[PDB]
């Protein structure tokens, strides 16, 4: 079953459309679905390639993934991402040197927040206890 | 800078 193999990993979880579903709708009632959008935003602007014909497209790309995410201080995201991350991806935005690996760090560090705190509480949250 | 131009970038991202 689908919903055990989520409670196995959370990449198990977030290769399944379902359990991203639910998951979202858990992490938006509390507040902070944009962990999870960053999550895979980092993933789609990973996964595109370097070359002339993507550039403008990359550019933009990272500037908007920075300034709502990483940008204001005050986000959930920017406030569980490290100083010296966010320091290395304005860096990479103002030089405009944005390697597809850019956002990883960051990507790793909002991974672990979900991992420490959000995850496990969704594996006992009402909305996953009544899917199941 | 955009969150249409997010969302595309995430639905880029999604399994299947």
């Amino acid at each position: 079953p689908p919903y055990l193999k989520w409670a196995e990993s959370l990449h198990s979880l977030l290769d399944d459309q379902d359990g991203i579903s639910l998951f979202r709708t858990f992490l938006k009632q509390e507040g902070c679905a944009d962990l999870l959008d960053f999550w895979f935003a980092c993933t789609g602007f990973r996964k595109l390639e370097p070359c002339d014909s993507n550039e403008e497209k990359r550019l933009k790309l990272a500037r908007a993934i920075y300034r709502k995410y990483i940008l204001d201080n005050n986000g959930i995201v920017s406030r569980q991402t490290k100083p010296a991350t966010k320091s290395f991806i304005k860096g990479c935005i103002m030089k405009q040197l944005i390697d597809p690996a850019m956002f990883d760090q960051a990507q790793t560090e909002i991974q672990a927040t979900m991992e420490e705190n959000t995850y496990p509480s969704f594996l006992k949250s009402d909305i996953y206890l009544e899917y199941t | 800078s955009e969150d249409d131009l997010l969302q595309e970038c995430i639905s880029s991202a999604m399994p299947k």
